[PDB]
């Protein structure tokens, strides 16, 4: 209401007090702001981590002490540079180098030559993602000076059953020879030797024309199969085609397992099939192709 | 900016 | 220039300095807190309003005259 | 995939 | 003295309360900072010396990739832009929110800092870039591998975009104070690196050219500002590590001001720190988005 001139003397000092107090609090706040800063420099912690141990392949790593399955860097002898791979290390010192993985249809496998050559998909530290490691790498890993390799295929239907198929002296050629697939023989497997062809019952040569040992890798943009048509193209995949296939792991992902000639764009069976274990109209739920030094596979 |  | 009039002049230059000073800490803190979003679990959601600071700044000067 |  | 003591009390009490709000807001942040943010970036299979090789190897999606410029150092994560202008762009600097602090010392600027990428929501891979500075040693090495062009992109808080290309971009090693060199400019954001601050004349505009400058950080003065006051360094004021001259036309690594518009009485040292690029919005506008990406020339 406009106090007396005698109020001024006191009222004026009341400001000086809260003003100075304010100042102090500001000095202490700037301090705290300084400490908060040392708290906000780190980046978010990434769950996916790559291990330190490296070798010529997963088995080398598994033999250097590696113990848990995960992402590692490997570098085969003749490899120009190292590359990230997925290693499966069981409790017996076995280290598998996985190069193909299907499990949900997340990744499209209708890729071109180069893509199948360099690889595609994603490597996850828990083997829960689909991918194609890459023909070139597969070649390097399976052709290291005097080291017989073995290939294991693991199937899993939409019921819960899981079967395997093994191949001794597995190998993939250089690009010069279209990464040709070859092996010494079927090493057994309750999944069946679908690499030896299948008597589909549509002709006398079905066996021969659907066998894979010796086949070169083929893609829509690079046909190297034994068929005037384009296997890789009509079946929308990248694979060691003949005319065309008994096994088709990089095939179209069909949810459920059962698909009809109508489901396909061009009648022919183009799913993830393996003739010696299921019908040509049954696509697998989980697919996995891994290799390891042969001598390592049960002596 | 500049520091003339 | 009187006994108190000199005091009141210093409290003007002081609150004017503190009014601009604070107006800054308010911005500094807004940036510093947001810059924690890429480190910490979360960043306290907030919004600055320089209006109140500007309103008072123009408000002070009016009386300082 | 036995092509005719 | 009449209604004067009246106002002076009102403002001081207001500030008092405002100090209570900030003390309060800073306490919360401190607690939330007792635990980190997190990401889960499954690494893509295809890799290469850099993004250009990856795109050529068939990596056609913009996400985080692992690249190895050379057998020397171990592979490191980077964000690849495979969509802007034929892709193959390796992001070396990114700004989009104010999540990461850029006012760091020399070492963090040398090793790199920030988040390279974050999860795309519901996805196992990180297809979104975060805010980050790749690292000086890394940037220098990429440029010296061969001719490198530089693409700088930006956007205001309203959505307008402008780019600043450079046919030649190089960064010398640490021994040479990461000296920067660019040329063959073009684009719509204005050549702020070579020519200098567009709105300045003669001598003034020159002291704002970055080309040829050395990299400086608030704890390592290599600016084109010859002075004696230990507080008059372009990195201490303007905040953030950059190829400051005297002081800048472009402040890509400046303070991220929300809203864009900002003024001298908001700035810490009253300077024009803030994601600025004068040649387009002037000295008092902080871009909403700011990024620097490289790619082999040809
Ligand atoms: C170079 O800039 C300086 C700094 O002044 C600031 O920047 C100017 C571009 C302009 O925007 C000013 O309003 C800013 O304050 C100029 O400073 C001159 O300094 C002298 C000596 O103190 C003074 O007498 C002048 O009036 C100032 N500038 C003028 C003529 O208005 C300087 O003049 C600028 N010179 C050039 C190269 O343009
Ligand atoms: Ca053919
Ligand atoms: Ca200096």
């Amino acid at each position: 209401y406009e106090a007396s001139i005698l109020t001024h003397d006191s009222s004026i000092r009341y400001l000086q007090e809260i003003y100075n107090s304010n100042n102090q609090k500001i000095v202490n706040l700037k301090e705290k702001v300084a400490q908060l800063e040392a708290q906000c420099q780190e980046p978010c912690k990434d769950t996916v981590q790559i291990h330190d141990i490296t070798g010529k392949d997963c088995q080398d790593i598994a033999n250097k002490g590696a113990k848990q399955s995960g992402l590692y860097f490997i570098k085969p002898l003749k490899a120009n540079q190292q590359f990230l791979v997925y290693c499966e290390i069981d409790g017996s010192g076995n280290g598998w180098t996985v190069f193909q993985k299907r499990l949900d249809g997340s990744v499209d496998f209708k890729k071109n030559w180069i893509q199948y050559k360099e690889g595609f998909g994603h490597l996850s530290p828990t083997g829960t993602t689909e991918f194609w490691l890459g023909n070139e790498k597969i070649h390097l890993i399976s052709t290291q000076s005097a080291i017989p390799y073995a290939l294991r295929v693991e199937l899993e239907d939409w019921n819960g059953r899981t079967s395997t198929a093994d191949y001794a002296m597995f190998k993939v050629g250089p690009e010069a020879d279209k990464y040709r697939l070859t092996y010494a023989y079927f090493a057994g497997g309750d999944a069946g030797d679908a690499f030896d062809g299948f008597d589909f019952g549509d002709d006398p040569s079905d066996k021969f024309f659907t066998s894979h040992n010796g086949m070169q890798f083929s893609t829509w943009d690079n046909d190297n199969d034994k068929f005037e048509g384009n296997c890789a193209e009509q079946d929308g995949s990248g694979w060691w085609m003949n005319k065309c296939h008994a096994g088709h792991l990089n095939g179209v992902y069909y949810q459920g397992g059962t698909y009809s000639k109508a489901s396909t764009p061009n009648g022919y069976d183009n799913g993830i099939i393996w003739a010696t274990w299921k019908t040509r109209w049954y696509s697998m739920k989980k697919t996995t192709m891994k290799i390891i030094p042969f001598n390592r596979l049960t002596i | 900016g500049h520091r003339p | 220039v009187i006994e108190k009039v000199q005091h009141i002049q210093l409290l003007q230059k002081n609150v004017r300095a503190q009014l601009v000073d604070m107006k800054r800490l308010e911005v500094d803190i807004d940036i510093k807190i947001r810059s924690c979003r890429g480190s910490c679990s979360r960043a306290l959601a907030r919004e600055v309003d320089l209006k109140d600071y500007e309103d008072q700044q123009k408000q002070l000067e009016q009386v300082i005259a | 995939g036995p092509r005719p | 003295i009449p209604t004067n003591l009246r106002v002076l009390r009102s403002i001081l009490e207001n500030l008092r309360s405002k100090i209570q709000k900030l003390e309060s807001d800073v306490s919360a942040q401190m607690e939330y900072c007792r635990t980190p943010c997190t990401v889960s970036c499954n690494i893509p299979v295809v890799s290469g010396k850099e993004c250009e090789e990856i795109i050529r190897k068939g990596g056609e999606t913009s996400e985080m990739y692992l690249i190895q410029p050379d057998s020397s150092v171990k592979p490191y994560r980077v964000y690849c832009d495979m969509n802007t202008e034929n892709g193959g762009w390796t992001v070396i600097q990114n700004r989009q929110d104010g999540s990461v602090d850029f006012g760091r010392k020399w070492d963090p600027y040398k090793q790199g800092f920030g988040n390279v990428a974050t999860n795309t929501d519901g996805k196992n891979y990180c297809g979104l870039p975060g805010e980050y500075w790749l690292g000086n040693d890394k940037i220098s090495q990429l440029t010296r591998m061969g001719p490198t062009e530089l693409l700088i992109e930006m956007e205001d808080w309203k959505g307008d975009k402008v780019k600043a290309h450079y046919g030649g971009f190089t960064v010398q090693n640490e021994a040479n104070k990461y000296q920067i060199s660019v040329n063959k400019y073009r684009g719509t954001a204005g050549n702020a690196l070579m020519d200098g601050a567009s709105q300045l004349m003669g001598e003034n505009r020159t002291m704002t050219i970055h080309n040829g400058m050395f990299f400086s950080t608030y704890d390592r003065d290599n600016d084109g500002w010859l002075t004696s006051d230990p507080r008059k360094q372009c990195s201490k004021e303007d905040g953030g590590g950059w190829w400051y001259n005297r002081c800048h036309a472009a402040n890509p690594n400046g303070r991220y001001y929300w809203g864009g518009q900002y003024t001298w009485d908001m700035a810490k040292h009253g300077t024009d720190d803030g994601v600025v690029w004068m040649n387009w919005k002037g000295s008092w506008y902080s871009m909403r988005k700011m990024s620097m990406k490289i790619r082999p020339f040809f």
